[PDB]
RNA sequence: UAAUUGCGAUAACGAACGAGACCUUAACCUACUAAAUAGUGGUGCUAGCAUUUGCUGGUUAUCCACUUCUUAGAGGGACUAUCGGUUUCAAGCCGAUGGAAGUUUGAGGCAAUAACAGGUCUGUGAUGCCCUUAGACGUUCUGGGCCGCACGCGCGCUACACUGACGGAGCCAGCGAGUCUAACCUUGGCCGAGAGGUCUUGGUAAUCUUGUGAAACUCCGUCGUGCUGGGGAUAGAGCAUUGUAAUUAUUGCUCUUCAACGAGGAAUUCCUAGUAAGCGCAAGUCAUCAGCUUGCGUUGAUUACGUCCCUGCCCUUUGUACACACC
């Protein structure tokens, strides 16, 4: 009973916060194409917008496109709880953040290059480019290329 | 009473030794025997343990 | 106490197996040769089965009650729960313990491999037993070690 | 890469080759005409509302229809 | 006039069974209702461990058994009676408990 | 297989040989004349004894055996 | 009065105790009808019994079946057996031989041995091998 | 399976045991090749097969063809068996079992 | 002529007994029915979202009739499932004990459960009436 | 014959070990003894619906009765029984019937002689000799290391997808373990997304954890041949638990990052039925940490019922310039 009637209106891939989102993927997974942000969150970003969940990405169109861009860049003041978010009680600040799909690669550098810049051994594996966590590197990490 | 000459064996290895020769290996501490294996190879045909099986 | 049945049938059989080396420690030169719990609540027996046990109650039963004293404050019971009685070992020639203990004995005294090991598969077969074999090895004559297997009589072992 | 949408063009044909053969089902719809699978779930599911198909079984896995007489 | 429990265990299944049997027999030859014995399951102590002392072979393992054999019976008797029950039948290995309640 | 040891061959011989009126023609009547004119310690080895002694039974009725 | 059998049903773990009596003639599994089991294709395994002797023979039997322990597949062939044995027992103990024995040719002509137990059991595994009989897998090099 | 034939009566309105009759009837392969010895080129000599072995390689060749035909495909495993039986209980040189079978038919007259 | 949930079939009695309580509303579900996952052992949030926790209670309303008594961890070892640990292998792992909790005392306050001695919750009486009735418009479905 | 297992032959006769016999376990017992620490049925009290008897339940001091299922102890049962073939017509073998069971019924335990110059002095207050023995190679304390990574191998675990992933519902085991002068297995209630926390409770245990409500599966739904909602490595941030102490993340949880992998070359391992394989659970080490092992159960195929071609083994004959013995 869901068929839809729409004839024109329909499109192809979009874009959505520097990233090529796909326009015939379902708005979830579409917005899970989209870097720094994952399948629950688009989940819950596409519920709590009121987005019609049951279809594709060609309509949902404008308006209901900056609701979820505007609910993904300030999540804190829409009853999205703060564990939720992926950096909770950061450097220097202590506010809650979501980076987002340049932000993500430019804060995890930054945090990097803050471990390098206190010369913690996190920060001479991380600059040797070795197994920073606890991992036995004698069998495993062959071919690195 | 001395100070300098203990530091704390509470858990695990070390708190725990072989009744019969006092080794850290190869415990065996089911149902409380806190023996080690091959004293329990020895002294299993006098504790009661019989192979059937 | 308040112990499961499995810990404390468990912890009997340790108990069984400490007296066993303690009386094998001490009670070596009057032929141990296999001690008995009857347990008995309020006052526990222990029987010692051993071949000289006048050399047990020699002199008016004072090692005896050193003994009884070393067994009470070793497994912390209360006094008088526990007393050691002695016997003879009836058939005292068909005890393999006994015999060991007694090439033990030849052993120690200096006597020849060939000639202690003879006289105890013969004092067996003698005795009365069906069957008889001693297995001593080791650095025998030379350095390198030998195995001389003395098997006399009628041996199953499956 | 598969159409996801009924453009009408796919919807008047699907309603034109509903007789054209037998055995209906979710990867004969995808093989005769190139539907991406979830729309020919949601096809499935309108002609068993209006059934010139007719069910032979309806697990899940599988939908089993052919023609109504 | 006291109505407790008498609780049987041991290893050895044949001196298990015949103080069991000494304990009904003598429970018959003064009845109380008649109360034949309940036999519990068998609690298998099950330890299993490498037959090497050091590491090396073929990596056989063996498994020991403790068998643990457990049986009660129901006795509503007087005090004397309870009394030359619980001193009379007695052996080796068996552990025997008597209750109140 | 089911090839019959000198234990239950020798047995069966010697029952057969002296118990030859006593004895029948019929498995269950020739194990309970085992178990009571033998004082055999294993129940298994008690059938195989009797099950033997059936078998050279029906043979002895077939005709003179050597053994 | 309740002229009733206690039956049983065993496969390699499941036990379904049937308490077979005379009444109306209704079947049923752990107070739930037969037409509500869900092993989903099995249902006609249970029908199996009800079906081959005939559903006349049920017109006036009451049974109904507690079944503890085994998976799913266990406890639907162990209804089949005791929907099928306490039935070959209430023949028995009740009616005619004849009845009883035709029963009998018909449950031995078709059967999946029904009336008798598979003495198949899971043998114990043993060391050096994650299975009962495979081993694990060795090297040389 | 149920499936599968449920499908082939919506195929053909005939028995779908009598297809599956027909495919293994249609697809036993009539003359394998064993393996000698053979001092170099280690050789292969044209045998019959037993109508058990016809039976259980006819089964065996069903169910591969239908394994590969729809390991990555839209098309389920009932519909994949469906066609190849159907194809198998009239060889038209499509099914895979009987694809199987013609080659060992041809190196079996090959290396007879 | 006697009506029992046993009698009737789950699936379709969860449907119809979920689609009630659609329909009747008064279940004060908590705030966070939409962030959860319904156990650690999953990785995605439950698809009907309208509808999933009255499927619960419908579900656990069943088991609660079904059963003696039961409490909030055998909920969750029921509700649980196999944990993906990545590349080690799955792990049988409880469910969230904060819905199951949430999903037992709105039925409390319905008035389908109720504390049960020696621990538990147990079926109540208008609890175990209005089952059996939907179960009987379940039987009598049929056209 | 599985078997120097037997029939027999016979300068050998009579014996012995081993094999077998034996023991444990898994199967059968509506035959015995029993049993609120296992159940079942009825009776009372009580709840729904139907009401017309009924169906589904609950109930510890409601009793009564029983042991089919559950536990055991004592026994019985299969010995290839009967029959038909085949064999000097003997040992036996094959087929069928009956039977719970007809591959020594299945699986183990134990398991000979002679050896290896197999491993282990790092299990042993088992040890000879040598070394050291007081700024000791004794012992103890602090901190590291045993994890260190250009690489090469060996056990494995996840997978490379629709016979699927996910989301709901359905919903079922068995082997076992658990606290006393200690703080174990934890039910139930409440807080928390979660991990977990807190207040109590039961259990020294067929009673309580625990019907271990396990997972794979079953049904209905989302996805859709896209390295994709497959896959979850590598990373960043945060929240908890254990511990004196977690930094080279102990682990657990949350969000984000989302790599190789498109079924694997030469080669090579294991396996004949409830076996392989899939699936989880318990125990061991354990304060915490399973991708390991030892057991257990769940679902349960295909293909042989042979041969000595490869790899070897046993016996006999034969050849030998080998005897540390074909390396
Ligand atoms: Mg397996
Ligand atoms: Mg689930
Ligand atoms: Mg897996
Ligand atoms: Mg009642
Ligand atoms: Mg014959
Ligand atoms: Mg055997
Ligand atoms: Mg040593
Ligand atoms: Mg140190
Ligand atoms: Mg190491
Ligand atoms: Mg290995
Ligand atoms: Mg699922
Ligand atoms: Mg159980
Ligand atoms: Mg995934
Ligand atoms: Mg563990
Ligand atoms: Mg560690
Ligand atoms: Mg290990
Ligand atoms: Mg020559
Ligand atoms: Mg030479
Ligand atoms: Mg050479
Ligand atoms: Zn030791």
């Amino acid at each position: 009973s869901l068929v839809v009637q729409e004839q024109g209106s329909f499109q192809h891939i979009l874009r959505l916060l520097n990233t090529n989102v796909d326009g015939n993927i379902k708005i979830v997974y579409a917005l899970t194409t989209i870097k720094g942000v994952g399948r629950r969150y688009s989940n819950l970003v596409c519920k709590k917008a009121d987005v019609d969940l049951h279809k594709r990405a060609g309509e949902l169109t404008q308006e209901e496109l900056e609701r979820i861009v505007q609910i993904m860049q300030n999540p804190t003041h829409y009853k999205i709880p703060a564990w939720f978010l992926n950096r909770q009680n950061d450097i220097t600040d202590g506010k809650d953040y979501h980076t987002l799909a340049n932000n993500v690669e430019s804060k995890l550098r930054d945090d990097l290059e803050r471990l390098k810049k206190i010369r913690a051994h996190r920060g001479i594996r991380h600059f040797w480019g070795l197994r920073v966590r606890g991992q036995h590197t004698k069998t495993t990490g062959r071919r690195r290329a | 009473e001395n100070v300098w000459f203990s530091h704390p064996r509470r858990y695990g290895k070390g708190s725990r030794q072989c009744r019969v020769c006092s080794s850290h290996t190869g415990l065996i501490r089911k149902y409380g025997l806190n023996i080690c294996r091959q004293c329990f190879r020895e002294k299993a045909n006098d504790i009661g343990f019989n192979k059937f099986r | 106490a308040l112990i499961s049945k499995k810990r404390k049938l468990v912890a009997d059989g340790v108990f069984y197996a400490e007296l066993n080396e303690f009386f094998t420690r001490e009670l070596a030169e009057e032929g141990y040769s296999g001690v008995e719990v009857r347990v008995t609540p309020t006052k526990t027996e222990v029987i010692i089965r051993a071949t000289r046990t006048q050399d047990v109650l020699g002199e008016n039963g004072r090692r005896i009650n050193e003994l009884t004293l070393l067994v009470q404050k070793r497994f912390k019971y209360a006094p008088g729960t526990i007393v050691l009685y002695a016997e003879r070992v009836q058939d005292r020639g068909l005890s393999a313990v006994a015999q060991a203990e007694s090439m033990k004995f030849k052993l120690l005294n200096g006597l020849a491999i060939r000639r202690a090991a003879y006289g105890v598969v013969r004092y067996v077969m003698e005795s009365g037993a069906k069957g008889c074999e001693v297995v001593v090895s080791g650095k025998l004559r030379a350095a390198r070690a030998k195995a001389m297997k003395f098997a006399d009589g009628f041996l199953i072992h499956s | 890469q598969h159409a996801v949408i009924l453009d009408q063009e796919k919807y008047d044909r699907i309603l034109k080759e509903v007789p054209t053969y037998r055995y209906v089902s979710v990867s004969v719809l995808v093989d005769r005409l190139k539907i991406g699978g979830s729309l020919a779930r949601i096809a499935l599911r309108h002609l068993e509302k209006e059934g010139i198909i007719k069910p032979i079984s309806k697990h899940s896995k599988q939908a089993i229809y052919t023609r109504a007489t | 006039i006291i109505k407790i429990r008498i609780t049987l265990t041991s290893t050895k299944v044949k001196q298990l069974e015949n103080v069991s049997s000494n304990i009904v027999k003598n429970a018959e030859q003064h009845n109380l209702v008649k109360k034949g014995p309940v036999r519990l399951p068998t609690k298998v102590l099950k330890i299993s461990t490498r037959k090497t002392p050091n590491g090396e072979g073929s990596k056989t393992w063996e498994t020991y058994e403790m068998r643990i054999h457990k049986r009660y019976i129901d006795l509503e008797a007087p005090v004397q009676i309870v009394k030359r029950i619980t001193q009379i039948t007695i052996e080796p290995g068996v552990d025997v408990e008597v209750v109140v309640a | 297989g089911r090839v019959r040891t000198k234990t239950v061959k020798r047995a069966s011989k010697a029952l057969i040989e002296r118990y030859y009126p006593k004895l029948t023609l019929d498995f269950q009547t020739n194990k309970r004349l085992c178990d009571e004119i033998a004082t055999i310690q294993s129940k298994r080895l008690r059938n195989k004894i009797a099950g033997y002694t059936t078998h050279l039974m029906k043979r002895i009725q077939k005709g003179p055996v050597r053994g | 009065a309740v002229p009733s059998v206690q039956t049983f049903g065993k496969k390699k773990s499941a036990t379904a105790v049937a308490h077979v009596k005379a009444g109306k003639g209704l079947i049923k599994v752990n107070g739930s009808p037969i037409t509500l089991v869900e092993p989903e294709i099995l249902r006609f395994k249970v029908y199996e019994p009800l079906l081959l002797v005939g559903l006349d023979k049920f017109s006036n039997i009451d049974i109904r079946v507690r079944v503890t322990g085994g998976g799913h597949v266990s406890q639907v062939y162990a209804i089949r057996q005791a929907i099928a044995k306490g039935l070959v027992a209430y023949h028995q103990k009740y009616v005619d031989e004849q009845s009883k024995n035709e029963l009998k040719k018909a449950f031995t002509s078709y059967d999946r041995t029904l009336l008798i137990a598979d003495s198949r059991r899971p043998e114990p595994k043993k060391f050096g091998g994650k299975g009962a009989r495979s081993r694990f897998q060795k090297s040389y090099r | 399976i149920k499936h599968t034939l449920d499908i082939i009566n919506v195929l053909t309105d005939q028995n779908p045991i009598q297809v599956v009759v027909d495919a293994i009837t249609n697809t036993g392969p009539r003359e394998d090749t064993t393996r000698v010895g053979g001092g170099g080129a280690a050789r292969r000599q044209a045998v019959d097969v037993s109508p058990l072995r016809r039976v259980n390689q006819a089964i065996a060749l069903l169910t591969i063809g239908a394994r590969e035909a729809a390991f990555r495909n839209i098309k389920t495993i009932a519909e994949t068996l469906a066609e190849e039986l159907i194809n198998a209980a009239k060889g038209s040189s499509t099914s895979y079992a009987i694809k199987k079978k013609d080659e060992l038919e041809r190196v079996a007259k090959s290396n007879r | 002529p006697g009506v029992s949930v046993r009698d009737v079939a789950a699936q379709d009695f969860i449907n119809a007994y979920a689609s009630f309580l659609q329909r009747q509303g008064k279940l004060e579900v908590p705030g966070y029915v939409d962030i959860v996952k319904t156990s650690s052992g999953n990785e995605m949030p439950p698809q009907d979202a309208e509808g999933w926790f009255y499927k619960r209670a419908a579900s656990v309303a069943r088991h609660i009739y079904m059963r003696k008594q039961v409490g909030v961890g055998k909920l969750n070892k029921l509700y649980g499932g196999a944990k993906s640990r990545g590349v080690r292998p799955y792990k049988h792992i409880d469910a969230s004990g904060s819905i199951n909790r949430k999903v037992l005392q709105a039925l409390e306050k319905i008035g389908i459960v109720e504390i049960s001695p020696k621990g538990g919750r147990r079926i109540s009486e208008n609890g175990q009436r209005d089952l059996d009735r939907i179960a009987a418009q379940t039987l009598e479905e049929d056209e």
